[PDB]
């Protein structure tokens, strides 16, 4: 397990997930989700998915911004909660951290199956492919191929987006 | 002045000159004086790795010409 | 339930993406293209019940190409035996596994 | 399975458990749902990149799209709930019983 | 040796920001029939040093109702992102060569907004909250149009690599091909950097000081440096994108000089614009971006998708 | 009124024509570069084959060296039922080697900027 | 499930081509015009057998033909070739466009000598 | 809501169901579910009615969670086998995610808590659509993975659905909650035979759809939403009360009415697989559904409840709007038992 | 001719941005189908050699396949060099 | 590796700057100096009260529109396909639907803020 970079980034990913999963003020939940989105971008970049990581990071920094806008208006509280300002939020945060730590310790020192199967470790570098060819990016062409190959996907996605705009208009009508 | 704004703009230009010029100078210095190689795709990286392996000194920029064919 | 309008009309709405052995752009192959090709050709028309039993060898090869669990176990065994031999000092790994190999093109 | 896969899967499990538990705010549960989409995106992207499934490189993008609409949908509902009660508390959604 | 390059990229940008503050005051003074700073040092050259020393030797205030952690984090994030903006820019050789430089810069620019959001929220002040919500509105107004503008202009480049832009514009400037987009792009940058007539998040005529009203001394200084560094970086990005200088592989100094001159011209253009127009309303900016810029941007995106196919002029890179 | 629109359209047309010429030339240059790569490929393929085979052979010889007295261990045993060639995993290649070249092989291209 | 056969280290020895990527890119067009037959033989075997172990001899022939090509260049004229591949090497992208004058000189020398 | 927008949303819901039912790719099936839910949410809120907003919110939350589990099952199945086709569904843990997500989408116990609330909070037409058309996609998905379904999980969920529907229906005076609990019981009946014969599942689904269409159309005709409101119908439309009583008898499963046809055949199937205790338990448990159908029959048709004076004015007016398919739905929901062998056309 | 002309004049007076946007969009939709250079673009895209051309095994009756790259047979890019 | 070093150096410089800002000057903080600023008078409520947002619908529309740039981004790479007509048709179709969504929300008064 060389430089532990992928493992460290995954651990930070889970830590941010625990952070926004304990349900504190939507402000800090958004902060934790931004952190997890950034580290997930890093994880994907380490595997060769530069466009997908940037795209996910780019998509999240926008949706979270809208959420920040909605939280200031409707999710506001006179006293907003942080991870140490409340008993149950701190309890959930500590429980998540300890579950992370115990699963990591058991899977690293031992080889135990949690739900599906077990693991050995030795780093994520082993699963690589040593593929040596190309004046292009395989990910770029795969993503690029949607227009040429995924005509049906483009059709259903565009219809879904237009329908979603209509749905938002109709739902927020009120009266 | 109206030409007394010029000293500040000149100081700005002097400060902004340093990044690019220093980057170019460091790229030449570190890669043997020939414009550090760009590897956007895996083929170029493989070329760099082959050059590093055949250089005999573990530096990719050290180039071996016709004097290695005996 | 499943109304196979694609097969009836010969349309191919979403069958191009179901497997990794099916006409990738620029002819880029999957990492386990051969194994999936063999598994699919083994079990083409015999049916699911017969496929699950008679083409199990090709499927096992395909899955172990996908996940490499057996290779990981073998490499871990090699590594642990080498480590226990080194800790008591009887292996002395060769220079080319220590970064001293005379490189070749 | 590498440790990265288990970390992503347990992140999804944590987000799902966070959604299935409500403290007071609907916005927090919406954030948990969006976190579940993020974890699914990361997991599928890693699986596709590892196996070099070229044509599947587009499915995470599609995934993100159908996150947004869903997320958008949720946000819309929230404002209506707020307009009825002045707060996004799930306690006020109790007019209908079993 | 990479640390020397990082420092050589960081320190000169901070000095250039410090002296851009001086240039702006002088440009505004002489455009308003006065002089500007000319007492502290010869021609006011020592004014930025005095301002920085006064700012960092003055006590910083901790608001009693503020959330201290996010309050401290926000200026650090703003300044660090402002400094990180510069690493993929080719001058003519980037510090970090990325296959996706435009996307990286766009995502990090998206990231920059939170510093303002968390500054407004963490201060626990009403005016700070108003400034933060104006920032939310501004970002919602500008990101979509800015992104499609980049996509449309880069359709003629062939990729998102910033070093390919020099090759694309080897014979002509991009502004001669997409001047209708450039105009909009220019305005979009004015919104992205919170500059007049879109200085709404820090509107002094209404919000006293906006999002950073509760900030003082060092944190305020860091916000101010982040603002001006972002100004310079966006003008450099505009110069590289639309005004392509020629590059000599044996003499990059000429390219560096020409690019710096163009960047300075665009920065002086912002300073000139600030002294010429009144300020918008934050709903008027949204209506301008959505009802005027968005339709033209979509039409020009369609046009720039179709044009290389109609003329058989598709760029090389896959 | 009309004059400004006319000069704008004229500049747009001139820029379009110039970029059309330049982009066609750029496509030709890219084709030439691709042809050079294609002409060079077979040599690189041969060297890659020999390098992979050599590294596998050294790995096998050491694997024999370490595995002296393990009871039921077969030296060089495969994990696949099939007897056809399977591309090495790159964990099979640099497994018994130093960490620096493991990083170079795994993250060398990604981390190079 | 079976022992995987591997060639001995004596079977993998060959006279290597130890010129850098700049030299190869500078000589690539003439190398592909001259050494076409053994390279096509090797690549046809490579795509037909799908196994590197089957035709290492084709790779040995590839190296021998490439070495003969480079030896012929070295014996006939190396000054234009060196002036060409040095300029090719200077560029960070190794652009053919960067210097057509040295390429023209090299082409003239090879046309008038071979 | 504008009528054009309403028709567009209805067509989008139906297109989502069709995309689920025609796709061979798991991603496309998930996309169909997503688009179906997206277009369904506004339909539950045609009238503002903050109760309808609550119902839409609860429906959206449950369906979003079910979709999350669906996508995780698909991703895990892809991880353990590089397949995208709807097939044997190799991984078992991914299969349990599949089963839980599809059960939550169907409303199978113990993921049924939403159904009574969502049905009560919306109008009768929305409830009709929710309780008839929204069961097609999950059942179609289940019918293709039936060989890989663990019989234990599916059978215990079906038995729990039957028990909980029967028990919860006994306490209800609101007709929409009665319809929801009947829906839960019939979903349990359909899923109890799915691991053995999908033809019987399709048969039961068709019969259930006909009966529920007839009952919802009768409830729309006599604009009643509670038991006491329906007790006034005899003084205005006795024919509606008689037809509703016969339809309730058919739903109870009494022969020779057509509601007896599915259960019978389901039993007829499950004994062939040496299953005796479960069919007996399900048959004995359906008597709760029969009891709370007969209570409604007593309150609505077999006895005359007191009326009001203003009802006299209602005597002078007709039902202007017409349901064309109502007579056919009634006849199919009652008198089609002698045509039982026609189910051979289903497979 | 007399109604749409007045409507267009009023739209140009009131909403020039929308008129320009719709004109550009309509042109971008229509002209690509009416252009003789689209086929040239497709041919240029096809002519780019991204991957290795694997040689075909000679059976003895392939007159249209060259034996050498410089042989007269095979596709020609002389249409591209003068474009 | 180089990008991580760059980020670490930038964050370290910012943190050193804030540390110098908070530890160099003399601090005299009392109750009234650290109070919130509302132009000279004491604030009535708290800044943590609900703040009505009049562009929520435009915010949701921005959420939906930001996921079409994601779709639109791989267009430079999609322009290199051999099926140029199909790619052009699909790109134009997607942009036409985006424009139709914008037009529909415009005509339905969705771009106007709440009063
Ligand atoms: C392992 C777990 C994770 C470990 C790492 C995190 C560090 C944990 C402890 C430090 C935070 C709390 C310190 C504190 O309370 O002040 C002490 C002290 C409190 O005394 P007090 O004023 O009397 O108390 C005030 C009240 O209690 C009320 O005061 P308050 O309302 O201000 O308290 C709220 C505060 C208290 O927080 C807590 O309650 C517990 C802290 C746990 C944080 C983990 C939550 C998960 C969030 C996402 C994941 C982040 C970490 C991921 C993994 C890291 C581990 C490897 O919440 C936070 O600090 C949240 C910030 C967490 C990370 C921020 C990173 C910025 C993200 C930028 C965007 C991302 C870029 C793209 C990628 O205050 C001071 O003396 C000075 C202020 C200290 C501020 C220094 C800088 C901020 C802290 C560092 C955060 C990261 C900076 C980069
Ligand atoms: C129309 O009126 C107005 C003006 O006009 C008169 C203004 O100027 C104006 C702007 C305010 C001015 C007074 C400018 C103030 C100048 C800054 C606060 C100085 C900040 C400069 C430093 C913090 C940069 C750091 C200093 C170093 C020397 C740089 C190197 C850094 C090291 C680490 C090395 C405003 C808001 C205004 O309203
Ligand atoms: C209570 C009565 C219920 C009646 C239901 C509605 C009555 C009207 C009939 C509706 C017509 C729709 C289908 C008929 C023509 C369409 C042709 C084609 O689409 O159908 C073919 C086959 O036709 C239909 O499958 C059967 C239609 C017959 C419906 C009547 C059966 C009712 C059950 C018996 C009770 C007695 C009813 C008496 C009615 C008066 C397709 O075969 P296939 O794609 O391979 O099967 C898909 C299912 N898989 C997944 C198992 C493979
Ligand atoms: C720009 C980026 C690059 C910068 C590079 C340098 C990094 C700078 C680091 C930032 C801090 C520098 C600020 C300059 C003054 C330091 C302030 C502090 O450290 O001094 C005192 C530290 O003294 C404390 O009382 C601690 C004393 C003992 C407690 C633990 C120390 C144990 C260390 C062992 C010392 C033994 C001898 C060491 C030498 C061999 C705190 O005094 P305090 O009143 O709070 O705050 C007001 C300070 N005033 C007076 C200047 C206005
Ligand atoms: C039976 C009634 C039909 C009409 C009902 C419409 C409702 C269904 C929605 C649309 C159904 C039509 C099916 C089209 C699927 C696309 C696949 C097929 O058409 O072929 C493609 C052809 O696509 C063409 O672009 C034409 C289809 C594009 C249609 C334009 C817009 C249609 C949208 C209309 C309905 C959508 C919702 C409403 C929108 C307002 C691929 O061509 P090609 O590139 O050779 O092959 C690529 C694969 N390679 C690379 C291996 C070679
Ligand atoms: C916040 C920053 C998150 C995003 C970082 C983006 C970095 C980036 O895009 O650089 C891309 C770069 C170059 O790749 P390509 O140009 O596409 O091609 C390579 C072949 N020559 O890729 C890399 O170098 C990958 C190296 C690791 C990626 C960076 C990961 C770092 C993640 C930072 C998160 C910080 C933690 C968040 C919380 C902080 C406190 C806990
Ligand atoms: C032959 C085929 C060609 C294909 C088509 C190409 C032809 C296109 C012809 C038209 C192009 C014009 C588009 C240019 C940008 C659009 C401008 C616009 O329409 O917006 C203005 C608004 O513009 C502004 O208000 C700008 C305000 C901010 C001003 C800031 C300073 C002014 C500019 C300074 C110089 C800018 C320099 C630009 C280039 C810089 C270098 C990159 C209209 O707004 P309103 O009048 O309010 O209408 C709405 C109510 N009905
Ligand atoms: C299917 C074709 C697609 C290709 C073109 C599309 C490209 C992108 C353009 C569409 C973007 C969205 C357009 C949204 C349109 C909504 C218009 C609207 O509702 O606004 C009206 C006003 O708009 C109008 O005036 C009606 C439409 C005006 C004309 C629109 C175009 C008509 C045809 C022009 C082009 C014809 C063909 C080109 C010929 C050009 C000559 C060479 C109300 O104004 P308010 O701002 O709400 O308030 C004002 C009062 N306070």
């Amino acid at each position: 397990m060389t430089m532990y970079i992928a493992f460290i980034l995954s651990t930070i990913f889970v830590i941010g997930f625990v952070g926004f999963s304990s349900k504190p003020s939507p402000i800090y939940g958004g902060l934790g989700l931004i952190v997890s989105g950034g580290v997930g971008c890093g994880i994907v970049l380490n595997f060769g998915g530069s466009f997908l990581g940037l795209m996910v990071f780019l998509i999240y920094l926008g949706g979270m911004l809208v959420v920040f806008g909605y939280t200031t208006a409707m999710a506001t509280e006179m006293y907003p909660e942080v991870w140490v300002s409340n008993k149950t939020v701190f309890g959930a945060f500590v429980s998540g951290l300890m579950m992370e730590f115990c699963m990591v310790y058991y899977a690293l020192k031992e080889e135990e199956v949690e739900i599906i199967f077990k693991f050995n470790g030795l780093g994520d570098w082993v699963i690589y492919d040593t593929g040596d060819s190309g004046f292009f990016s395989e990910e770029a062409m795969g993503i690029a191929a949607l227009y040429s190959y995924g005509t049906w996907l483009v059709i259903v996605t565009g219809w879904s987006l237009l329908i979603g705009v209509v749905v938002i208009m109709e739902i927020t009508r009120g009266n | 002045m109206w030409f007394e704004i010029l000293p500040g703009i000149a100081v700005m230009a002097a400060c902004l000159f340093i990044p690019g010029m220093a980057t170019a100078h460091i790229h030449k210095f570190t890669n043997g004086g020939k414009e550090k190689r760009v590897a956007h795709f895996s083929y170029q990286w493989n070329l760099m790795e082959r050059d590093r392996r055949i250089s005999g000194v573990n530096r990719y920029h050290v180039t071996k010409g016709l004097e290695n064919i005996d | 339930p499943f109304f196979d309008v694609q097969k009836r009309l010969g349309l191919d709405l979403d069958r191009w993406m179901t497997i990794q052995s099916a006409e990738q752009p620029h002819k880029i192959p999957g990492r386990c293209h051969a194994f999936e090709k063999e598994w699919i050709e083994c079990a083409h028309g015999i049916g699911g019940i017969r496929a699950e039993k008679e083409c199990k060898i090709e499927f096992d090869d395909f899955v172990e190409c996908l996940l490499r669990q057996k290779t990981m176990k073998r490499l871990s065994a090699i590594k642990r035996q080498r480590d226990k031999l080194i800790k008591e000092g009887k292996y002395t790994p060769p220079p080319h596994h220590l970064g001293k190999e005379d490189p070749r093109p | 399975m590498p440790l990265v896969y288990m970390n992503i899967i347990m992140a999804f499990a944590i987000a799902l458990a966070g959604l299935l538990m409500y403290r007071s705010h609907l916005m927090s549960s919406l954030l948990c749902l969006e976190g579940m989409m993020l974890s699914l995106f990361i997991m599928s992207t890693l699986i596709i990149l590892n196996t070099h499934f070229t044509l599947a490189n587009m499915m995470p993008i599609i995934l993100l799209v159908f996150a947004a609409c869903e997320a958008a949908l949720g946000l819309s509902l929230l404002v209506m709930v707020s307009n009825t009660y002045g707060t996004d508390y799930v306690q006020n959604l109790n007019l209908l019983q079993c | 040796m990479f640390m020397i390059n990082i420092l050589s990229l960081i320190i000169p940008i901070l000095l250039a920001v410090a002296f851009l503050t001086l240039v702006e005051r002088k440009v505004l003074g002489y455009m308003q029939l006065r002089k500007g700073p000319n007492v502290v040092g010869p021609y006011g050259l020592l004014q930025p040093i005095a301002d920085a020393l006064k700012l960092f030797t003055k006590e910083p205030l901790r608001p009693a109702t503020s959330s201290i952690s996010m309050f401290i984090i926000a200026p650090i994030l703003a300044l660090s992102l402002a400094l990180t903006m510069w690493v993929p820019l080719p001058m003519p050789y980037p510090l970090i060569n990325m296959n996706l430089g435009v996307l990286f810069m766009l995502a990090m620019s998206s990231l920059a907004v939170y510093s303002i959001l968390w500054s407004g929220w963490a201060s626990n002040s009403k005016y700070a909250l108003i400034g933060a919500l104006r920032a939310v509105a501004q970002t919602i107004s500008y990101e979509v149009t800015l992104a499609i503008i980049l996509l449309s202009v880069l359709l003629m480049n062939g990729s998102y690599t910033l070093s390919t832009l020099i090759t694309t514009q080897e014979h002509i400037w991009m502004i001669f091909t997409s001047w209708p987009l450039a105009m909009m792009w220019f305005i979009s940058t004015l919104a992205e950097t919170n500059r007049a007539p879109f200085d709404l998040t820090e509107g002094e005529s209404e919000l006293v000081s906006g999002f950073n009203v509760e900030y003082a001394a060092g944190p305020f200084a860091m916000f101010f440096m982040a603002e001006y560094a972002n100004i310079i970086m966006m003008n450099a990005f505009t110069a590289i994108l639309f005004l392509g200088a020629s590059h000599d592989p044996h003499t990059p100094e000429l390219y560096t000089i020409n690019f710096v001159l163009k960047t300075l011209a665009l920065t002086i253009t912002f300073l000139w614009i600030r002294a010429s127009y009144p300020r918008f309303r934050y709903d008027q900016l949204m209506h301008l971006l959505w009802k005027s810029f968005l339709p033209l941007t979509l039409a020009l995106c369609m046009w720039h998708i179709s044009l290389p196919i109609m003329t058989a002029s598709i760029p090389p890179q896959s | 009124g009309y004059s400004m629109f006319a000069v704008g359209i004229g500049t747009l047309l001139f820029g379009y024509w110039s970029m059309m010429k330049w982009n066609r030339e750029r496509r030709r240059l890219q084709i030439e570069d691709f042809e050079a790569r294609i002409a060079l490929m077979p040599l690189f393929q041969a060297e890659k084959d020999r390098r992979v085979l050599q590294m596998l052979r050294e790995n096998l010889e050491e694997e024999a060296i370490i595995m002296k007295d393990v009871p039921d261990w077969k030296v060089g045993e495969s994990v696949f039922h099939t007897t056809r060639w399977v591309t090495p995993m790159m964990g099979e290649l640099y497994g018994l080697r130093t960490n620096e070249e493991i990083l170079s092989a795994t993250y060398g291209f990604i981390w190079y900027t | 499930p079976g022992i995987v056969e591997l060639p001995t280290l004596e079977d993998l020895k060959v006279q290597e081509v130890k010129v850098s990527s700049s030299v190869l890119k500078a000589a690539a067009h003439h190398y592909g015009a001259q050494c076409d037959k053994p390279n096509k033989e090797f690549m046809l075997c490579r795509w037909e057998e799908k196994d590197p172990r089957r035709c290492l001899e084709e790779g040995k022939l590839v190296n021998q033909c490439a070495l003969d090509f480079f030896r012929q260049i070295k014996r006939h004229c190396a000054e234009p070739f060196t002036e060409y591949w040095t300029c090719i090497d200077y560029s960070g992208l190794q652009l053919f466009r960067h210097c057509r004058k040295q390429q023209a000189k090299f082409d003239e020398c090879v046309l008038d000598k071979l | 809501m504008n009528p054009i927008i309403y028709t567009t949303l209805i067509m989008t819901v139906m297109s989502g169901t069709m995309l689920v039912m025609i796709s061979s790719h798991w991603l496309l099936i998930w996309i169909g579910f997503e688009m179906n839910l997206l277009a369904m949410i506004p339909v539950l809120m045609k009238n503002f009615n903050p109760r309808a907003t609550e119902a839409a919110t609860k429906y959206f939350l449950t369906q979003a969670t079910a979709s999350m589990m669906l996508m995780m099952a698909i991703i895990i199945n892809l991880l353990y086998s590089g397949q995208w086709t709807i097939t044997k569904m190799f991984n078992p843990v991914a299969m349990t995610m599949m089963t839980m997500a599809l059960a939550m989408k169907l409303g199978l116990s113990p993921f049924h808590f939403w159904v009574p609330e969502v049905t009560q909070g919306i109008s009768l037409q929305a409830g009709l659509l929710l309780l008839t058309w929204q069961k097609l996609a999950p059942l179609s998905v289940l019918c293709q993975i039936s060989q890989s379904i663990n019989p234990n999980l599916m059978l215990t969920m079906a038995m729990l659905s039957i028990l909980i529907g029967g028990w919860g229906g006994l306490n209800q005076t609101q007709l929409r909650k009665i319809m929801a609990y009947s829906s839960i019981a019939h979903m349990g009946w359909m899923t109890a035979v799915l691991p053995y014969n999908t033809t019987m599942t399709i048969l039961n689904l068709l019969i259930y759809i006909t009966m529920t269409l007839a009952m919802f159309m009768l409830l729309i005709h006599s604009s009643a939403t509670t038991t006491l409101s329906l007790s006034h119908t005899w003084n205005k439309m006795p024919v509606i009360t008689s037809l509703m009583m016969v339809t309730l008898l058919s739903m109870g499963g009494l022969p020779p009415l057509s509601g007896f046809m599915p259960k019978w055949m389901i039993i007829q199937e499950m004994t062939k697989n040496e299953s005796i205790i479960m069919p007996t338990l399900m048959a004995m448990t359906a008597l709760l559904n029969l009891y709370f159908y007969m209570r409604l029959a007593y309150s609505s048709s077999l006895t005359m409840f007191p009326s009001t004076n203003n009802m006299k004015m209602k005597w002078q007016f007709e039902h202007t709007k017409q349901m064309k398919l109502l007579p056919t739905m009634i006849v199919l929901s009652t008198l089609v038992l002698p045509m039982t062998p026609a189910l051979s056309s289903l497979n | 001719a007399g109604r749409i002309a007045s409507f267009l004049k009023n739209a140009w007076a009131k909403e020039p941005v929308l008129v320009a946007s719709f004109a550009i969009g309509g042109l971008a939709i229509i002209l690509p189908s009416l252009s003789p250079y689209t086929n040239y673009a497709i041919r240029i895209n096809r002519a780019t050699p991204y991957n290795y051309p694997v040689p075909l095994r000679d059976d003895g009756n392939m007159p249209d396949v060259p034996s050498h790259p410089q042989d007269p047979q095979g596709p020609s890019l002389e249409w591209l060099k003068n474009l | 590796m180089n990008i991580m070093l760059t980020l670490l150096t930038n964050v370290t410089l910012a943190s050193l700057l804030v540390l110098i800002a908070f530890w160099l000057p003399q601090l005299n903080a009392y109750s009234e100096k650290t109070s919130p600023y509302e132009c000279g008078f004491d604030p009535m409520g708290s800044a943590r009260l609900p703040f009505s947002m009049k562009f929520f619908l435009v915010a949701i529309t921005f959420l939906l529109f930001d996921l079409e740039i994601a779709l639109l981004l791989p267009l430079p790479w999609a322009s290199q396909t051999n099926n140029l007509k199909t790619m052009l048709t699909m790109a134009l179709f997607l942009l036409i639907l985006l424009a139709a969504s914008l037009a529909y929300e415009w005509t339905q008064k969705g771009l106007e803020w709440a009063e």
